[PDB]
């Protein structure tokens, strides 16, 4: 009843029980059940969508809203990459020069050719 | 010998009064002949060896010395001798697995499994386009038989789902079969890829072929009629429809479909690719939300056969060598899952609903060891076949279009995700309350479960061991200029 | 547990456990006072290496 | 510490405290078939080993290096990056 | 050890099935003989690098060009393209 | 002395070392073999490599302070 | 490994309440007496008394069943009742 997914369903049934779903996790763990792990009653209705509701079914978390903690990881993460890109401009320069090395940067070590040593050659 | 052999059944039947021992005999004779054949098989020649022709109008009970080819016409090559192996590895276990859960009418049920077996290895056999399709569709009234009869509560529905769809995609196929025959008077598989038909028409010829590739394989959206069949069948039923039957498309589309077709099938192949991303992605998710053991396991087929699809269809070596690699690990693995959710589990409790079990390793452990032993071979773990023939289907997939079998690459996740989600629940958590505890697997279903294992790691450790027979094979459809 | 809700007696500890932990702590002050001796000037941050 | 449990149970792995009352000759078997195991694999994947340098000469690099050129030359080869 | 005979489909007429087999047969093993120059290729690059190691880039240059210029042209590929289509035309 | 392309090779440098200094490399990195890469041992041959580092650091330093310099 | 008893149980309860300085008086507490009535405890005070023993005991008490025990006697069947205590 609850969800849109399972408010989809409402044409779906004639003369089936329509059953507000509640997730298992979230029933009180020390009232008593048939069965005690999947915290079910025998002979207890299912809702259409009880595979989505059921213990096995991904865990639930009560602190926030789902909304909210979205706002909260993007938020971190816009934060978070924003201040670093900001600090890039803020930098430093080096003190020494990037360093070289004989034969026109090795070109000839490092494969390379007379004719291509653009691609293949250090910074002599 | 023929007549001495009728009278050894006749005696038998009238002595035992059951004639599955002597099914059994014959089956394993007939896997012991085809051994044989292997051993005097050349490999070292891409040309059919083992040729007969039967109902030739100067011979209609013999064998054909006539300078005329009337009848119909059956030999192998390498591809065939691959799948009859298959076939013949099969079917006495599909005899086994039913030993003792047939208690009324057994000899009817036994005769129709033993012939719908001896049917497909013979359609394996058979080297022109009419011989081929009789035997495909010969299947289709034994099995509507056998799943009425013998099936569980919904057997009605499901026998007339494997007739009637089975059908539909047979008449085109067979309209595409009759415009060969007429335009070309030939209909034999020696020579067909001498003949190249007008573009135009082969466009034509090879939509009424590929619908009836659709429904056999099934290609998504005409596959719902698999999980209805083989949830309803009973188990040799949807050992021989998973393990053999869907085979029959793959070996259609290199027999049937590549050589004579080849420039349209090069036109085509971008509209195979989206039917078989389609099938990939789309059966795989709606696994996700079945109830049924055995709907779980018939879903999971359908996403294999998809891939399969996507390298037999690569124009690739590679391709090609791993859709036929992936056919027969599937044949191995599949018909093991069947076993366990409609053999083993529903002879003890006789309910598929996924709700009531629930942590079958406290009695049960050596079942829980083959159930995941089971699921990490069906999504692909390597040393298993099904790890190499998916791994060079997308191979030759990506090389095909870079694009759509990258994607395809998501079918490792999402193969992971409905099985090892199956598996969870089975094996983990307390023992469930709805059921009593019941016998560990037995010695029977623990001799088919280790035949079907030891078959899938020993090709997956060395798929090597399957090239003498294919390694003409993986050139004889590629379209190269 | 003799005493509740009262001051608790001085726990018992193996000779063992102490010994070990003896050798366990003095080796490691040990080594650190070597390595810090050893490595003042690099590991402090000394002699530089820019022209004056 | 530990409780009742089904002796029916039959498992691979021995189920429950599994601790048989004839161990110690059991575990003499199964300390003889794996010093041979052991022993017959080092022994049989012996000639499969081989060190990985100083295997070929320089004679065959530099001419097999020689002859990829005269093949390169043969056919219209340039290099990567030679345009 | 078999040598069977070359057979080129230009030459040949399509009635005589004999022929046709042979010269596809032939057209295959053409095929995995220029996958085994492929792979002996590769195989001597691959005994280069080890042997070299900080100096591959300079010995092997040949071989490395070599096998990535025959990987695309060393690959099985078929008799029916060549078959079904006749190049002079 | 700067090392022979040949010496480079012969003695198989990584190339992001083959720089002015790799001829004080080479005697240092045979005896990180001899010895079995100790750090008690090679002392001397390890601080000469430094040095001559140490002289091509601050070469590179001093460039680095004429091409601030022009701007 | 460690086990406790009735009388374990029963020493430790005693000893806590007797910790209590709400209580009326240290040498009334009986293994039956009611803490309502007897010991005179409020009604947040019996509370405070139960969270106390779970602390103790280590255990967790449902609102529903801490409410329910009213005297010592109750508490200490309760608290061997749980295996894991
Ligand atoms: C109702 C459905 C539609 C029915 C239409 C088709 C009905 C066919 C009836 C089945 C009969 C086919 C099998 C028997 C034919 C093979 C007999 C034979 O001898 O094969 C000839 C072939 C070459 O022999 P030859 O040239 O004489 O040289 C011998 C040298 N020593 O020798 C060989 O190379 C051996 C060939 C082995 C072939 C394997 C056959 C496997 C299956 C055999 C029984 C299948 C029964 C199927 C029953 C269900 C109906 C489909
Ligand atoms: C729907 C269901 C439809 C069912 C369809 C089944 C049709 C089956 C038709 C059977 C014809 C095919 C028989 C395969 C031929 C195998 C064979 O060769 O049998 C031996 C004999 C002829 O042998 P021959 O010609 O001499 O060649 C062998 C030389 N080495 O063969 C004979 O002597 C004839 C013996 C076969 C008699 C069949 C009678 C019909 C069944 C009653
Ligand atoms: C490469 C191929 C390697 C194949 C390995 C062959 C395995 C043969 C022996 C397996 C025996 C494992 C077993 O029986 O475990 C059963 C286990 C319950 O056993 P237990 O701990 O004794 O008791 C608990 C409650 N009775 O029940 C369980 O918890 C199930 C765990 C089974 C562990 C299987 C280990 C193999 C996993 C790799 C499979 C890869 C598939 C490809």
């Amino acid at each position: 009843i609850r969800a849109s997914f399972d408010k989809a369903e409402e044409p779906m049934l004639g003369d089936y029980p329509d059953i507000d779903p509640f997730p298992a996790q979230l029933k009180n763990p020390y009232k008593k059940y048939d069965d005690q792990q999947d915290r079910r009653n025998l002979e207890e209705p299912l809702s259409v969508n009880d595979d989505l509701y059921d213990m096995w079914s991904p865990d639930r978390f009560t602190h926030f809203k789902n909304q909210d903690a979205l706002k909260y990881f993007i938020g971190f993460l816009t934060i978070f990459f924003g201040a670093s890109y900001v600090a890039t401009y803020f930098v430093p320069e080096k003190a020494a020069i990037p360093r070289e090395f004989p034969y026109e940067g090795l070109w000839k070590e490092s494969g390379g050719t007379e004719k291509s040593k653009a691609f293949f050659g250090q910074r002599s | 010998i023929l007549l001495s052999s009728l009278y050894l059944f006749n005696r038998i039947l009238a002595w035992q009064g059951n004639v599955k021992h002597f099914y059994l005999f014959a089956s394993n004779l007939l896997l012991l002949f085809i051994v044989v054949l292997y051993i005097n098989f050349n490999t070292f020649s891409n040309s059919f060896q083992f040729n007969f022709e039967l109902f030739n109008s100067l011979n209609p009970f013999g064998l054909s010395n006539s300078d005329i080819s009337n009848g119909l016409l059956f030999g192998i090559d390498g591809l065939s001798l691959t799948f009859i192996l298959l076939t013949v590895l099969l079917i006495p276990l599909t005899l086994l697995g039913n030993w003792y859960n047939i208690n009324f009418n057994s000899n009817l049920y036994y005769t129709l499994v033993l012939a719908i077996g001896l049917v497909i290895l013979l359609n394996f056999w058979a080297l022109d386009y009419i011989s081929f399709y009789i035997l495909f569709e010969a299947t289709l009234p034994l099995l509507f038989i056998l799943i009425h009869i013998y099936g569980s509560s919904d057997s009605e529905r499901a026998s007339f789902y494997v007739l009637m769809f089975t059908l539909s995609g047979s008449l085109f196929m067979l309209l595409s079969i009759v415009v060969i025959s007429i335009v070309l008077n030939t209909t034999n598989f020696i020579n067909h890829n001498l003949f190249v038909l007008s573009l135009d028409l082969q466009t034509i010829i090879w939509l009424g072929l590929f619908i009836a590739i659709m429904v056999k394989t099934p290609l998504f959206p005409i596959h719902v009629w698999l999980p209805v069949v083989h949830s309803e069948s009973p188990l040799a039923g949807s050992m021989i429809l998973a393990g053999l039957i869907l085979k029959l498309a793959l070996y259609a589309i290199l027999r049937l479909l590549l050589p004579l077709l080849c420039e349209a099938q090069i036109l085509y192949t971008p509209m195979i690719y989206i039917i078989s991303l389609l099938t990939i992605i789309l059966t795989s998710l709606a696994t996700l939300r079945q109830i049924d053991l055995k709907v779980i396991i018939a879903y999971s087929s359908i996403s294999h056969m998809g891939i399969a699809i996507l390298g037999v269809c690569s124009n690739t070596s590679l391709g090609i060598y791993g859709s036929i690699v992936l056919g027969v690990a599937h044949g191995f693995v599949s018909p093991a899952l069947f076993l366990i959710v409609g053999g083993i589990l529903y002879d003890r409790y006789h309910i598929r609903i996924v709700n009531y079990y629930k942590g079958l390793t406290t009695y049960m452990p050596q079942l829980a060891t083959y159930i995941i032993i089971l699921s990490f071979a069906n999504i692909g773990t390597p040393l298993t076949g099904n790890f190499t023939g998916e791994f060079l289907s997308l191979q030759g997939g990506f090389i095909r279009n870079p694009i759509i079998g990258g994607i395809s690459c998501i079918s490792v996740l999402l193969a992971a995700i409905y099985q090892l989600k199956l598996t969870n629940k089975l094996t983990g958590g307390i023992s469930s309350i709805y059921m009593h505890r019941t016998n560990d697997v037995t010695i029977r279903e623990k001799f088919i479960m280790n035949i079907l294992i030891i078959s899938t790691l020993i090709i997956g450790i060395c798929p090597q061991i399957m090239y003498n027979l294919l390694y003409w094979t993986v050139n004889n459809y590629i379209y190269i200029i | 547990n003799y005493k509740w809700n009262g001051p608790l007696p001085r726990p018992h500890v193996s000779a063992g456990h102490r010994i070990a932990t003896k050798f366990l702590g003095a080796t490691m002050f040990f080594w650190m006072f070597l390595r810090i001796k050893e490595e003042y000037p690099a590991m402090l941050g000394l002699h530089n290496f820019y022209p004056p | 510490g530990r409780y009742p449990f089904p002796k029916d149970v039959i498992s691979m792995t021995g189920g429950w405290w599994a601790n048989p009352s004839n161990w110690k000759l059991n575990g003499l078997f199964a300390t003889g078939i794996a010093v041979g195991l052991a022993l017959w694999v080092s022994t049989a994947t012996l000639p499969y080993t081989r060190r990985r340098e100083g295997i070929t000469s320089e004679s065959d690099i530099s001419k097999w290096n020689a002859a990829a050129g005269v093949w390169r030359e043969r056919h219209g080869k340039i290099s990567t990056g030679e345009a | 050890h078999q040598r069977p005979e070359l057979v080129s489909f230009d030459d040949i007429n399509y009635n005589d099935h004999k022929k046709v087999r042979e010269a596809q047969e032939s057209y295959t093993r053409e095929q995995f003989i220029r996958l085994e120059a492929l792979k002996t290729v590769r195989k001597a690059l691959e005994k280069c690098y080890e042997e070299s190691g900080p100096n591959h880039f300079e010995d092997c240059k040949n071989l490395a060009e070599q096998y990535l210029d025959m990987l695309p042209t060393h690959r099985l590929q078929g008799y029916l393209g060549y078959q079904r289509n006749d190049p002079s035309k | 002395p700067l090392l022979s392309q040949e010496d480079m090779k012969k003695h198989k440098i990584l190339l992001a070392y083959r720089d002015r200094c790799a001829a004080l490399l080479v005697p240092l990195n045979e005896c990180r073999k001899k010895n079995y890469y100790m750090p008690w041992a090679c002392g001397h041959e390890r601080h000469e490599y430094e040095m001559c580092e140490v002289a091509d650091f601050q070469r590179r330093v001093k460039a680095m302070d004429k091409l601030k310099a022009e701007k | 490994a460690h086990v406790l008893t009735k009388d374990m149980i029963q020493e430790r309860i005693v000893a806590l309440l007797e910790s209590f300085d709400k209580v009326n008086d240290a040498k009334n507490i009986t293994a039956t007496a009611n803490l309502t009535s007897d010991l005179g405890l409020d009604s947040l005070d019996v509370v405070e008394v139960v969270m106390a023993i779970e602390e103790e005991f280590g255990l967790e008490i449902p609102d529903h069943d801490a409410d329910e025990i009213k005297t010592v006697q109750q508490a200490i069947d309760y608290v061997s009742a749980q295996p894991a205590a």
